[PDB]
């Protein structure tokens, strides 16, 4: 099929999928303030397990 | 002794805690002779349930009956006046229990034409509680009767029909927004007001476009805020819908023009929007507002110009109106929150003034309703409430001390409480000289007024 | 007589706690005065202490000395005292409202109490300004978990948001940052577009 | 108060530079809310006696520690000048603005050059349009957000009603403001 | 043997324990607003 780019709007999905508030504050506990949020690896978790 | 029986009449007892035992040591190891002892020799059943209070447990008719069987010990165990005696007080007491019985029975029966079987059964209500009505010194009665007329006027607020609604001269979005005031005040059994309105819908397709806006202007209008709800599920086709998705629909014209050529002036209450701009003092002058002063004017002056089937007469009279009380409290809250000072015609004015005063004194009128019972209590209560009253709604305004009258007349006029000297000379007609001043200091502490001497 | 006086202190309290009483700051005053010299007569009738434990409005106990009674009396006179002062700093901090009569006085009628809310709207009044520096947790006299600092001041009375707004916003930081925009369901003007070439070309 | 899709195409018109690490101006709003919560600190501890003099029964003490360079975001945010500041404040409170990008300086500074990015007056139906597209509902708010503050709430219904009534009603400058702001980095 | 001043040690331990446990979950309930009281916050049996 074929889509326009003009009428379709980009939305933010990581805020409903790993960049939603509780997922983020789950995942914030790590060794050093430079490692990144972890709710990207923790569904991965969530996901194998 | 005195002094703890004194504390009794002013506190309250448990009638599952009071047994027979218990009352036979507190009337043998209470002295022989006194000028209350002697009363308490001879009517100590009906001065223990003077004071007793039966609202804590919840359920009034079994712990009640638990009272009154255990009194039925006491008086087993057990010539100065006939006309209240402890065997003539058992007597009664049982009788107020079967009325609080067959009131259970009828709210069972009636909740599962509909209008006469109501008005019937609350005659019969109103009638038992005549053949209770003289004993209204005692506490456990005083609370037993209000929660009885609480829960029967609770009942009886929302059960009305709806046939007093239609009216010929009523336009497509006076029966609208009728039947919308019916859903949103009385939904528990009428289910088929949404079936109705989804037929209705469909007759007024034409004349639901004549009384709309465009989109982009119609939000901005004043008081388009408050009704977005009843207009988003007028047009959703579905009283049950619910408008959390924020959309943007036909927002309805409120101006005056409109209104005057769609609606009718005597429903206006059932409309939000005017109300809104009412009170805001936004009007145009050169808006034709004649139509909802005269409507105004005449309400007010056939309420002013005016028994418990006439309170309810007067009930969905007035609730016929639209008036519902969370809509006149969420309504007269504007009457406050909009300035004083403000450019308006004398007409407009006088109006509002009006308005203040109905708000006022209707929604006082459904508070003390919805607390109202011909009791001592309710009285007791109204004292604090009239006080609050001046505290929150009056303020410090000076000009709402003139439409104070209306709203204490009414109340008091509605929801009188009677009591007769010549009530308490039967009830003490036997009393001697010594038992007849506590009787008198127990009234004046449940009432809290000098009534006689 | 102390009973009946004692269940009017409590319908006060409840009415204080329901803001049945409105700004009439003058009411509550002359209310709470007329409580307290009621309390100090049943006192002389039956001496006035300044400690003890606070009565407790959901558990009335007939073992409360007076000296509680007159202490909830004065914890009252502080409260709607303090409020009446913050109001008169917040009128003279701010000239967008003219006076205080014209400020409305609102119902019950909208009442809606989750404990998470009373919780995290108090949590998120913590760090804002207020007079003092330290913090501490106690239970008022209405009965409720009410939070001050030493001064005794109520954290929604001694700290604000300054707008409607920002309190909306912050209280609405759940899951997801907007709702309605996720409900509602829904790229540059060419004007633009050409200004940026044409600047760029022209730099 | 504004659409979102029209929020959308301004942000994406006139992309800060020190915003372009975000999608939305809300985006930006929660990260200072966060900012801001992350500054606030709370310890709790216990105290020595139950009681305060005045004897109502204390639980716990709290403290608040504020303790710790590079410039913060919201600072940045704050003494940055851009045309988002100046076309959001024009569109807000009723009243125009020309925003313009300087291209350079010609004649020794005696001439300017000052591109026609875009202009704002009662005249182009834009203006009026974004300016009647207001919602100035706000009770909705107080609806979402009860907290048991009747105090609060009447401040706030006051505060409301003010600030609408000025919006409806702007002062008038004769319609003659003009900024200036580079390209680059807005 | 042991002193009464080792007795005021393991009390002032015992209340910084309690303390600080109350406290962490303070913070927990602060930091996440899954849970809204103390109340609804299960506990578990020590018969595992």
């Amino acid at each position: 099929f074929c889509i326009t780019p003009t009428q379709w709007p980009a939305m933010q999905l990581n805020k409903l999928f790993w960049e939603n508030k509780l997922v983020q504050q789950l995942c914030q506990v790590g060794p050093q303030k430079s490692t990144p949020p972890l709710g990207k690896l923790w569904l991965y978790a969530m996901a194998t397990l | 002794a005195l002094n703890t029986v004194s504390q009794l009449e002013i506190g309250a007892v448990d009638a599952q805690d009071v047994t027979a035992s218990a009352v036979r040591a507190f009337v043998g190891a209470l002295p022989s002779s006194g000028y209350h002892f002697g009363f308490v020799r001879q009517n100590v059943v009906f001065y223990l349930l003077s004071h007793a209070t039966v609202q804590t447990a919840r359920d009034p008719l079994y712990a009640a009956e638990q009272l009154h069987e255990q009194l039925d010990r006491f008086l087993r165990h057990q010539d100065r006046l006939p006309f209240y005696h402890n065997g003539a007080t058992l007597t009664a007491f049982q009788k107020l229990l079967q009325t609080l019985r067959e009131i259970q029975t009828v709210i069972a029966e009636q909740s599962g034409g509909q209008q006469p079987l109501v008005r019937r059964v609350i005659t019969q209500l109103e009638t038992a509680a005549t053949e209770a009505r003289p004993y209204v010194n005692c506490r456990a009665v005083a609370e037993l009767l209000d929660l009885t007329y609480q829960r029967l006027i609770y009942w009886a607020c929302t059960l009305m029909p709806y046939v007093l609604f239609r009216r010929d001269t009523d336009t497509e979005l006076d029966t609208v927004l009728l039947m919308h005031f019916f859903y949103t005040h009385y939904r528990s059994v009428n289910g088929d007001l949404a079936v109705e309105f989804q037929n209705y819908v469909k007759n007024s397709v034409r004349h639901m476009s004549s009384f709309v806006s465009s989109d982009i202007d119609g939000d901005q209008k004043p008081g388009a805020e408050h009704m977005r709800d009843v207009s988003y599920k007028l047009f959703v086709g579905n009283l049950q819908a619910r408008d959390a998705s924020g959309l943007m629909f036909p927002i309805i014209s409120t101006r005056i023009s409109t209104v005057n050529l769609y609606l009718s002036p005597e429903r206006m209450f059932f409309h939000p929007g005017l109300i809104s701009r009412l009170l805001s003092e936004e009007v145009s002058p050169r808006a034709n507002l004649d139509a909802y002063a005269r409507v105004c004017d005449r309400v007010l002056e056939d309420h002013l110009h005016t028994r418990l089937l006439d309170l309810t007469q007067m009930v969905m009279r007035l609730v016929e109106l639209g008036f519902n009380h969370d809509t006149c409290a969420a309504y007269a809250q504007m009457a406050l929150i909009q300035p004083a000072s403000q450019k308006s015609s004398l007409f407009v004015s006088e109006i509002r003034e009006k308005l203040i005063q109905i708000i006022y004194n209707f929604y006082t009128f459904f508070m003390c309703l919805y607390v109202y019972s011909p009791t001592f209590l309710f009285d007791h209560r109204r004292r604090l409430i009239l006080e609050q009253h001046r505290s929150t709604l009056i303020g410090s305004k000076e000009e709402l001390q003139h439409v104070w009258s209306n709203v204490t007349l009414n109340v008091n006029t509605h929801f009188a409480v009677q009591y007769t000297e010549e009530d308490f000379e039967a009830h003490t007609k036997g009393a001697t000289e010594a038992e007849r001043e506590y009787l008198y200091r127990d009234l004046h502490s449940k009432w809290g007024v000098h009534l006689f001497t | 007589l102390q009973e009946t006086l004692a269940t009017e202190y409590f319908a006060l309290l409840h009415g204080i706690q329901t803001f049945s009483y409105g700004l009439d700051f003058r009411s509550q005053l002359e209310k709470i005065r007329d409580l307290r010299t009621r309390f100090a007569e049943l006192a002389k009738r039956r001496r006035l202490s300044n400690e003890g434990v606070l009565p407790n409005p959901r558990k009335p106990q007939a073992t409360t000395s007076l000296g509680a009674f007159t202490r909830g009396l004065n914890a009252l006179e502080r409260h709607v005292q303090l409020g009446h002062q913050y109001l008169l700093n917040k009128l003279n901090g701010s000239s967008l409202v003219y006076r205080l009569e014209d400020i409305p006085s609102v119902l019950p009628a909208t009442h809606e109490t989750d404990p998470a809310l009373i919780m995290r709207d108090r949590l998120r009044r913590l760090c804002f300004a207020r007079h003092h520096d330290t913090f501490l947790e106690v239970v008022d006299v209405f009965g409720m978990r009410q939070i001050v600092t030493q001064a005794g001041e109520p954290i929604h009375l001694v700290t604000d948001y300054g707008n409607v707004a920002f309190k909306y916003l912050a209280l609405r930081d759940d899951g997801r940052p907007l709702a309605w925009r996720r409900r509602c369901s829904g790229v540059v003007t060419t004007r633009y577009k050409a200004i940026t070439v044409a600047v760029a070309v022209c730099q | 108060v504004f659409p979102q899709d029209m929020l959308q195409c301004l942000w994406l018109e006139l992309k800060p530079q020190y915003a372009e690490t975000y999608a939305s101006v809300s985006e930006l709003v929660q990260t200072l809310f966060q900012i801001f919560t992350q500054q606030c600190e709370m310890v709790t501890e216990g105290y020595t006696q139950p009681q305060l003099p005045t004897g109502e029964p204390v639980l716990q003490m709290i403290r608040v520690p504020r303790q710790d360079t590079e410039p913060g975001l919201l600072d940045v945010f704050i003494q940055t000048e851009t045309a988002l500041d100046y076309a959001l404040g024009s569109w807000l409170f009723g009243i125009p603005v020309c925003l313009g990008v300087h291209v350079a300086d010609l004649l020794k500074g005696q001439r300017i050059l000052v591109a026609r990015h875009l202009e704002y007056t009662s005249r182009d139906r834009d203006f009026l349009r974004i300016q009647r597209s207001r919602d100035l509902n706000l009770s909705q708010l107080l609806q979402d957000t009860w907290t048991e503050t009747p105090l609060e709430h009447c401040w706030l219904q006051a505060q409301i009603r003010r600030l609408r009534d000025y919006l409806r009603f702007p002062t008038r400058l004769e319609f003659i403001p003009l900024v200036i702001y580079n390209a680059q980095d807005h």
